């Protein structure tokens, strides 16, 4: 019959889980946001849309850090965004308090991973609508990681979510392609700016601001760090020379 | 969530009755009958096992007439499986009163407790009543011989004779018409047989279709015995009464 | 759609709305108007209170959080109790335990967090209700806007409740000017009087109608009622 | 006629619906595997498919080292897959220091199994999407196969296999057994059952592969590993020289 | 055995006018036979005309100066900033003692 | 201690106990009345720690009271026994054990008898003749060893709990204010108001 | 069904709007502020003439500064009352002074959101708002004689006049008039009985009708019948004078 | 998380009837054919191993399993529902019984405390009742031999003989015209055979079908000696070699 | 545990769970009181469809709370037993803690309260009883008579009946009780109280039973003898006409 997209932990005749799928749906609806893998760390770039003169530029921070070595970024509902990370940072210190060393990005993908999966369990709670984009660098090298809202994680070279996924991808796998030895992470959050101003047609209606971070092992000691000043405006340079 | 599959058991119809206790006494209507009869020097239990087999072995079989106390005894209309859950509380709570006491429980207050905890299944809890009915026999030195009888809805009512489970309208007929206060065990006997026979879906009426109690003075001792009958016991006093 | 997937906050319609977080967003429109504004000095809020009658006093919508930070409300003022109450708690919490004044962000970010909580649990409910926090802390001025949601905005300037657009669209079109008024708190609450009237259309300012309230450099946060706020009017 | 398709609760029909779908979901991968006994090992071979070309490869498996000496193998999503993976891992551990010694593969798919069967008796719980098989050189049972589905149902196998083309390979195997008379493929080292089980997967499916197609685990004596891409590739070499 | 009071010394001395009133208090605080800082007051100003020592135990001391302090500013939370008059602060610390009559505040309170 | 004294005879408990109430150096009071009545045929003393005696004797009151209501029967002496020698058992091993020690004089409607029963503090609970609590037993029970019959009168009951309250007048140390002195029979519970000077 | 604590598409909680009709259902209640008190009448309403009126409890005591008025379901009143009292007992335990009648009001409507099914934040064990509306009068140092309109949104409104229960669209009408700043005690009881009069299906007596009011030397007071059947008297005289 | 589902979900239809537990009767007619047969001096219990494929080990899934070592116990319906069963009812003769009296409780009250755990599934919050019917065969020593049937409901009922599941009511039959009061237990091994080669469609052998008695105390399978009053178990699960010599004299 | 709100508002502002539990004691036998001058009456009615019961031991309508306080009701006969046990372990509470007995009043404001908890409680159903409480205050003459329903709402009552029919016996009270001359007599009293009854009982010494309580713990129930003479001489006083 019908009705198997009211309840969460439900599945559909054809073993589906309408709830987790609609969850999506408040993903695909969010802002775009991206992670470059480079080849001793990881960038993270989020498009953040201007509503309004009235918002204070460069404050209203996305880009999130958890323990001082990762890096989240996420697309869709804010708020779960931030439930995830807070869960993350409890999830982190633990591993720490009993292990001493930070938790390896492998280690922290499948802690936030099983929590979001958990989150599809029971009908008595909805799913994640995020899909969060994290990573950094531990013991040996550099991750970079997507969760979707049913919790499913994959290890990446580029990742993108969000209303311009399809154009972020399809950048990022031209970087892949063209830059088979590796990309240096200089390189990648200029080449970050540049797919968030390329995947900002699809919002191109109203103005935006651009926000990066990275973790690098040669660029910032393995620490996630933001990027501001004279090197942000750098990449904004770099950005709005290649549009045209 | 949950709410979405409750039935909700406890809650008033539009015309003030309780849907669950009313379906639940649908239920014992299809049960087989147990009839109640007190003499003046005792107290009879009669009950039809509804569906057998020549394979169902009777000797060890017991399944409507169940020991309480070595003074209390009850005939059960309903889920077997129910009854023994409540059965088994009783016999515990006998043995808290001698303990607390040092003298046997009396049948009113056996009974009681027994009630009230059907009527609570009944106002609180969100759980199935127990589809259950009881005729309680059994003796003290406040009222001596003494028969009850409680359904799902956690009341009880006190008599001289009565029946429980299927066709107890008629049964109740027939027992109003030739049951007099002077009667004799042996006397309750045979109109508690009769009235089964008369009552009965079945061709006829046979030894391996029925379980038989007596709670008599003994004839000779002084205080109460309980005799639960054998099959070949109930074989005998179905010639002397006359259904061979 | 909508009829289906509106009967809890936990479930998700086919586009993936969250039904019942838009209702509570709803009782916030059909709140009375409030406005916030700030420099780099001073932060105002400035509230338009709905009374029942003409018998009836008018209810109060703004609550002082501690000495530093406090807010004005749109919507439920049972909600608006609860979130006020919890963060004059996060306030003390921090000085008490840490000697030191909580930052107007991690303030927006504390209600965020416990909003997010209410929309994703079976049995509750969103708040109903959206509050606009000015405070002045280490960093200096700051206006938030709060919704139920959960999304919480550092903005120069804003409004909430019914015909708030008004008031909105004037703050976007005076914006160089109030953000340069530094060290002038009589301006600042004039710029803000001037902004809360664009939303008008029923009535106008009246004395008991009115309510003001201010923080910033040497500025404890402060309310102001009645013969007090007579001089704006 | 509704609400009994939605919750673990018996149709009219004495079915658990929700207990069906989740089989449903087992195939929602689009992946095979299947496992095979040796004399004294046991392996387990699982398609590896890698569609978008911004994954990193190496973290795309299927594959799961539970404990020093047993390996499981999921058909079904990876959220689940890593649900079940976890508390397997943590139900290993604990069985170990509870006990004193390392837990037998055929007692942990039970353990599994009842975990499963559970979720398919109480209401708040769904079933995991998932059929787990569990593969080890048990210290008493020797080579061992078993597997546990959505149902809360275990067995031993002599080989298995699951997924969509599950009964392409099992007849294939079917008819090896019938020829060779014999519960396991009789060879001594673990690299020629790899061997095997490849060119198995290969007839069966009709299909061949390429390094980076596949996954392999394996169990001997005391340690469960998995191949590299260059170890499967020394096996992909070893089969064409041959065919 | 861990002792969990200690005696920080020092004395404080309140006398009450007609239209005034002082609270004074040495500033000296000792361990045994050690100064521990000659200038460490222990007399505060609690807000609302009110103030407050508690001499004994300095850690004991503060605390409790600490919480009257948060009393009297929760007392403006929750009753339209009404100032709490003395005797109403004098039973409110009654209570904030007794509290902890089974592991007492190891003080000589004053106001 | 507080004097605790009992009799059963031919057709009657007779329950004696003393009215001091001292604390320390000073007698508080000289007229307590250390009883209570459980039912109408049931009577119990009590003697032991300062709150905890009143506290139980009346907490034990409420219970048999509200039996009495829900039955509409009174239960027997041996019934009564039972239950106040099971709360007594349990608050032994408890936190705070109560302390008290008491007898039970009632007359049992059914058998025509009447019955007492000393219980202690540890829920030791025996019937006897004759019963006493504490260090009065040390005079009383030699003296009624001798001089008790099971066929007295209630009269020569009451003379012969006069010669222990003498005795016990001459030899203990403490001075008890007297007695008060209550009877359990068919008709219910008395008190002889003239024990003073009788 | 539906969750208990649901938003309509409008934002209004169900339950509360439906409790608000239930408080529509109610005998009718009225309160008027002056600066020599504060009067508080309600309407008996008796479902029959064997029913002892003087049983009828809808007016009742907080503490002896505050006095209290119910319309709605009144059997939900008596564990705000109860709450209500123990709050101004305890802060004067707390505080050796009288709780403010604004701080009293705001504590009893704390209680009226505690409804759900198990919400999140904290737990609220009750499985509805409560069919009751309360009118609380008193009297403190700081604000004076004070009226105060406490409803199961938890919302409460100060008002110098007002009327809750069948009648109260019509009697708060007739209090928008006749109500000025410099009323007298004596002017705002006949001015309650006037308008419980106008509203009420029976005709007003000193049975069917009880008047009570709280001043700052005597307190709050319940008016036995005999004072109330001379006000309803002289009331009488005015209205026929012209 | 929290199991929310604190109501029932078996409750009373208005004509009386208890859904769920009609609807797991049916589960367990749908179930392979199992039976059990008492003789005057040992009890059989026998059902039909169905293997889910070739490529299985039915050696590795028992049907029949042994609950104490005098008791054991066989199903029909669903097995993973069985397999907890066992596992609960084993524990259950430890806990409630062995651990108190020190000794393996009687067959009538193992059964009674399995009983119990089936009716509990149909009343209490959030679940469903279990879909198997129990066949329990044992022996003690105030009783002798008996044989239950347990079914979902939580009802049990003593038998000299039955069946359950898929042709339940020929087997029935087809004891009837079989069963008296002096067969031995040889006899009743026969008659279960008999009985359950009508219900099997394919190959009937020792490594098909699966068979075990209540019957004489095995001391070859104690696991000691040296105490004279531990005689070792009466339960044995005959191997697949032991039912084909009975088969070729079928 | 299960904490389901049952008892919620609906649109029109009812609770349909405490309006249904009203119908529950709509169903439920008659019961009458009638105060005296010096004693109060409670009259019950009994069923005639079922008839071969035991009344030795067949719990009556009328229950006592204490020694001077008697209760009965109309509905659930199962829902009353809670209520009534509830009620006597107040009762020994109260004289435990206050050393005086409750009064009347205080007794029906206990019984009340817990009616009124079960319509705001999650997870239980409201009391589908309604109850007639009388007795007599300690050391006081005067006549207490209250009565209590399922939504916790009680209020004292010259003379109230309760129960099926109970419109009729209810207008039977409204024209024949007088209140500035009640019932002087205890006999008087119990006459008008078996008046009421036999509106809607028709024909039954059996199927009426009547607990006269006095002040001072005196409380007796009446035989059926006793009973059948006021029947007999009311029957008397028609025909006569």
């Amino acid at each position: 019959g019908t009705g198997y997209d009211l309840s969460n932990s439900v599945f559909s005749p054809d073993g589906r889980n309408f709830q987790v799928e609609y969850a999506v749906k408040a993903v695909e609806n969010g802002t775009t946001s991206i992670g470059i893998k480079c080849n001793d760390g990881v960038v993270f770039a989020v498009e953040k849309l201007i509503t309004s003169k009235l918002l204070v530029p460069q404050k209203n921070v996305k880009i999130q850090v958890v323990d001082r070595h990762i890096g989240c970024v996420y697309s869709g509902l804010i708020p779960d965004g931030r439930h995830l990370v807070n869960r993350g940072r409890e999830e982190a210190a633990s591993f720490k308090k009993l292990y001493k060393t930070p938790i390896p990005i492998p280690a922290f993908a499948d802690r936030l991973g099983q929590y979001v999966q958990a989150h599809t369990l029971y009908n008595s709670v909805r799913p994640f609508g995020v899909s969060t984009i994290f990573g950094g660098v531990d013991k040996n090298g550099a991750h970079l990681y997507m969760l979707e809202p049913s919790g499913s994680y994959w290890g990446y070279k580029g990742a993108a979510t969000g209303k311009g996924r399809q154009s972020a991808k399809a950048e990022l796998e031209k970087l892949v392609d063209h830059h088979p030895e590796g990309l240096s992470a200089r390189e990648a959050v200029k080449q970050a700016a540049k797919i968030i101003y390329l995947a900002h047609e699809d919002n191109k209606e109203k103005d935006f601001e651009l926000e990066i971070s990275w973790c690098s092992l040669s660029e910032t000691n393995g620490l996630h760090k933001f990027v501001k000043g004279d090197l942000l405006q750098e990449a904004i340079d770099f950005a709005q020379k290649e549009i045209n | 969530g949950s709410r979405r599959y409750d039935s909700r058991t406890t809650i008033f119809s539009p015309e003030g009755r309780l849907y669950q206790v009313e379906y639940a006494l649908e239920s014992i209507s299809h049960a087989g009958t147990a009839i109640g009869i007190m003499a003046s020097d005792g107290i009879v239990l009669a009950a039809e096992r509804k569906v057998t087999s020549t394979l169902l072995e009777q000797d060890t079989s017991t399944e409507k007439l169940y020991k309480l106390n070595d003074k209390i005894a009850v005939a059960v209309a309903g889920l077997t499986a129910d009854a023994e859950i409540l059965i088994n509380t009783a016999r515990i709570h006998a043995q808290n009163y001698l303990k607390t006491y040092n003298e046997d429980i009396p049948v009113e207050i056996l009974v009681r407790r027994l009630s009230d905890i059907k009527q609570g299944y009944t106002q609180h809890g969100g759980l199935r009543p127990f589809g259950v009915s009881f005729i309680y026999a059994g003796y003290d030195d406040r009222y001596g011989y003494q028969l009850y009888t409680s359904n799902p809805s956690g009341n009880y009512t006190g008599w001289k004779a009565i029946s429980v489970g299927a066709n107890t309208s008629a049964a109740q007929t027939l027992l109003q018409m030739d049951y007099k206060d002077d009667m004799k065990v042996d006397d309750a006997i045979e109109l508690a047989l009769k009235t089964l026979s008369k009552t009965t879906d079945s061709s006829a009426l046979t030894y391996d279709r029925l379980e038989f109690a007596t709670i008599r003075k003994g004839a000779n001792d002084g205080e109460v015995y309980q005799k639960i009958f054998k099959p070949q016991e109930i074989k005998d006093i179905l010639v002397k009464t006359g259904i061979t | 759609f909508r009829n289906n997937y509106d009967g809890d906050t936990v479930t998700f319609s086919p586009t993936g709305r969250l039904f019942q977080v838009e209702y509570a967003l709803e009782a916030i429109k059909q709140g009375s108007v409030t406005v916030g504004l700030r420099s780099n000095t001073h932060a105002v809020l400035v509230a338009l209170k709905r009374n029942a009658d003409e018998l009836s006093s008018y209810q109060k919508k703004i609550i002082k959080c501690d000495e530093h930070m406090g807010l004005s409300l749109a919507g439920l003022a049972p909600d608006a109790r609860v979130l006020s109450n919890y963060l004059r708690q996060q306030c003390n919490y921090s000085s008490l335990v840490f000697n030191r004044k909580l930052a107007v962000e991690r303030a927006g970010h504390l209600l965020c967090d416990k909003a997010q909580k209410n929309t994703q649990s079976y049995g509750g409910r969103p708040y109903g209700v959206g509050l606009l926090i000015i405070g002045y802390d280490k960093s200096g001025a700051h206006l938030l806007e709060f919704q139920p949601s959960g999304n919480v905005t550092e903005l120069y300037g804003t409004a909430i409740g019914a015909r708030s657009q008004g008031a909105k669209t004037y703050l976007e079109r005076t914006l160089d000017t109030f953000i340069k008024i530094d060290g002038n708190p009589d301006e600042l609450i004039k710029a803000g009087v001037e902004a809360i009237s664009q939303s008008l259309r029923d009535e106008s300012l009246t004395v008991d109608n009115l309510s003001i309230a201010i923080v910033g450099k040497d500025t404890p946060f402060t309310i102001y009622d009645g013969e007090a706020v007579a001089k704006y009017i | 006629a509704g609400y009994d398709r939605h919750i673990t609760i018996f149709s009219p029909e004495g079915r658990l619906y929700q207990v069906e779908y989740a089989f449903k979901a087992t195939n929602q991968t689009n992946i095979n595997s299947l496992a095979v006994r040796g004399k004294d090992c046991t392996v387990v071979i699982s398609q590896k498919k890698v569609p978008d070309k911004l994954l990193d490869p190496t973290t795309v498996s299927y594959i799961f080292c539970i404990s020093r000496t047993i390996g499981m193998v999921v058909n079904g999503p990876i959220p689940d897959a890593r649900n079940a993976a976890l508390r397997a891992k943590a139900e290993a551990a604990e069985f170990r220091y509870k006990y004193g010694y390392d837990m037998p593969c055929d007692v942990l798919a039970k353990r599994m199994a009842n975990l499963s069967q559970i979720y398919t008796q109480r209401a708040y719980m769904r079933p995991l999407g998932v059929i787990l098989t569990f593969v080890s050189v048990d210290e008493e049972l020797g080579p061992s196969i078993y597997k546990t589905d959505p149902a809360g149902y275990y067995v031993g196998y002599k080989a298995t296999a699951t997924g969509p083309k599950q009964q392409e390979i099992t007849t294939n195997l079917e008819n090896h057994f019938k020829k060779s008379k014999i519960d396991h493929i009789n060879e001594e080292s673990w690299e020629k059952v790899v061997e095997f089980a490849i060119t198995h997967m290969i007839d069966a499916l009709g299909t061949e592969f390429s390094k980076n197609d596949l996954e392999v685990g394996v169990a001997t004596k005391d340690k469960f590993f998995t191949l590299s891409a260059e170890n499967i590739e020394e096996r992909l070499v070893a089969i064409a020289e041959q065919d | 055995q861990f002792n969990p009071y200690g005696d920080n010394g020092g004395t404080i001395l309140g006398i009450a006018g007609e239209d005034f009133a002082v609270l004074a208090g040495d500033t000296r605080n000792i361990t045994d036979y050690s100064i521990n800082s000659r200038y460490e007051p222990k007399v505060f100003d609690c807000g609302d005309n009110i103030v407050m020592s508690a001499n004994g135990f300095a850690a004991d001391g503060d605390a409790l100066v600490k919480r009257f302090k948060n009393s009297v500013k929760w007392y403006h939370f929750d009753h339209n900033d009404k100032k709490l008059s003395i005797n109403s602060a004098a039973r409110n610390i009654q209570h904030l003692l007794y509290g902890k009559r089974f592991f007492p505040y190891y003080v000589h309170t004053i106001i | 201690m507080d004097i605790i004294l009992g009799i059963r005879v031919q057709d009657s408990v007779i329950l004696a106990s003393s009215k001091a109430v001292t604390r320390g150096i000073s007698v508080l009071k000289d007229s307590d009345d250390k009883t209570r009545q459980l039912s109408p045929h049931t009577l119990m003393s009590f003697a032991g720690e300062a709150g905890d005696t009143v506290q139980f004797a009346e907490y034990i009151q409420a219970n048999i009271q509200l039996y009495s209501i829900r039955e509409d029967y009174e239960l027997s002496p041996q019934a009564v026994s039972s239950f106040v020698r099971q709360e007594l058992a349990k608050s032994i091993r408890s936190r705070r054990p109560y302390q008290v020690n008491v007898l039970i004089g009632g007359y049992d409607k059914k058998k025509n008898k009447p019955e007492l029963y000393q219980i202690d503090y540890l829920g030791t609970k025996v019937e006897l003749p004759y019963g006493a609590h504490g260090y009065s037993g040390f005079y009383t029970f030699s003296l009624l060893d001798h001089h008790y019959r099971p066929d007295m009168t209630t009269e020569e009951g009451l003379d012969l709990l006069k010669l222990c309250v003498q005795e016990l007048e001459k030899r203990m140390p403490m001075d008890f204010k007297g007695v008060i002195v209550k009877i359990v029979d068919k008709d219910g519970i008395r008190q002889v108001d003239d024990f003073q000077a009788q | 069904d539906r969750g208990v604590s649901t938003f309509s598409p409008e934002g209004r909680l169900f339950q509360v709007e439906y409790s608000l009709e239930a408080i529509k259902l109610g005998s009718t209640a009225i309160g008027i502020a002056t600066k020599e008190g504060v009067v508080l009448g309600v309407e008996k309403r008796a479902t029959s003439p064997l029913l002892e009126s003087d049983s009828i409890e809808k007016i009742v005591e907080i503490d002896r500064h505050i006095g209290c008025a119910m319309s709605g379901l009144t059997a939900d009143a008596r564990s705000m009352i109860e709450h209500a009292r123990t709050a101004a007992v305890t802060h004067n335990l707390y505080y050796d002074e009288d709780i403010n009648v604004e701080s009293l009001t705001q504590s009893v409507c704390d209680l009226a959101l505690r409804f759900g099914e198990g919400a999140s934040g904290e737990e609220r064990l009750m499985s509805r708002p409560f069919g009751v509306a309360l009118l609380i009068a008193g009297h403190d140092a700081d604000d004076g004689y004070q009226l105060f309109h406490a409803e199961p949104s938890g919302t409460f409104y100060r008002y110098n006049a007002k009327a809750i229960g069948s009648g109260s669209e019509g009697a708060q009408a007739e209090l928008l008039n006749e109500w000025h700043s410099s009323l007298t005690l004596k002017e705002a009881e006949l001015l309650v009985l006037k308008i419980l009069k106008q509203v009420m299906e029976e005709k007003l007596d000193e049975n069917n009708a009880q008047l009570s009011c709280i001043t700052k030397q005597d307190g709050f007071k319940i008016y036995d019948n005999e004072k109330t059947a001379e006000l309803i008297k002289e009331l009488k005289e005015k209205e026929a004078a012209e | 998380m929290t199991d929310r589902y604190s109501f029932s979900l078996t409750t009373f239809s208005p004509s009386g009837k208890l859904g769920q537990i009609d609807y797991a009767l049916t589960a367990v007619k749908q179930g392979v054919t199992s039976l059990g047969i008492k003789a005057t001096n040992g009890v059989v219990i026998a059902t039909e191993k169905k293997s889910s494929s070739p490529l299985a080990m039915s050696e590795t899934l028992s049907k029949v399993s042994l609950l104490t070592p005098d008791i054991g116990a066989v199903y029909s319906g669903m097995g993973p529902d069985y397999r907890v069963l066992v596992d609960k009812s084993r524990k259950v003769a430890h806990t409630s019984y062995k651990r108190i009296y020190g000794e393996y409780p009687p067959t009538k009250l193992l059964v009674s405390e399995v009983a119990k755990i089936m009716q509990e599934a149909t009343q209490s919050g959030g679940v469903r009742p279990f879909g198997v019917s129990l066949l329990i065969a044992g022996h003690d020593e105030f009783n002798g031999f008996s044989l239950y049937q347990v079914d979902p409901s939580g009802s049990y009922f003593p038998w000299k003989a039955t069946a359950i599941g898929k042709g339940s009511v020929a087997a029935k039959t087809f004891l009837e015209k079989r069963w008296n009061d002096e067969l031995e237990l040889e006899d009743a091994i026969h008659i279960a055979l008999l009985t359950l080669k009508e219900s099997v469609e394919g190959e009937f052998n020792g490594d098909t079908i699966e068979l075990a008695i209540i019957g004489d105390e095995n001391p070859d399978l104690l696991g000691y000696t040296g105490i004279p009053t531990d005689k070792g178990p009466r339960f044995r699960k005959l191997t697949s070699q032991e039912i084909n010599d009975r088969l070729e004299a079928l | 545990g299960y904490d389901r709100a049952l008892s919620i508002f609906s649109p029109d502002g009812h609770i349909f769970q405490v309006e249904y539990a009203l119908e529950a004691v709509k169903r439920g036998t008659c019961a009458v009181g009638v105060k005296g001058k010096n004693c109060v009456v409670l009259g019950c009615e009994r069923r005639s469809t079922l008839k071969l019961q035991d009344t030795r031991i067949t719990p009556s309508k009328v229950s006592k709370i204490d020694s001077h306080v008697v209760l009965s009701f109309s509905g659930l006969n199962a829902d009353s037993r809670i209520l009534i046990e509830k009620a006597r372990v107040e009762a020994q509470s109260h004289r435990l803690t206050l050393e005086d007995p409750v009064t009347v009043e205080y007794l029906t404001r206990y019984v009340a309260g817990v009616q009124q908890r079960y319509t705001q409680s999650g997870g239980v159903r409201p009391f589908g009883v309604s109850t007639l409480i009388a007795g007599f205050d300690p050391r006081d003459d005067e006549p207490k008579l209250y009565q209590t329903e399922p939504s916790g709402i009680y209020s004292s009552w010259s003379a109230q009946t309760i129960g099926r029919n109970s419109k009729t016996v209810r207008e039977f009270l409204e024209k024949n009780y007088d209140r500035k001359e009640p019932p002087a007599t205890v006999e008087e009293c119990v006459k008008l109280t078996v008046r009421s009854l036999l509106e809607v009982v028709q024909t039954g010494a059996k199927n009426i039973e009547i607990t006269v309580v006095k002040p001072d713990s005196d409380i007796v129930a009446l035989s059926s003898e006793e009973i059948n003479q006021y029947v007999t001489q009311i029957e008397q006083e028609k025909q006569e006409q």
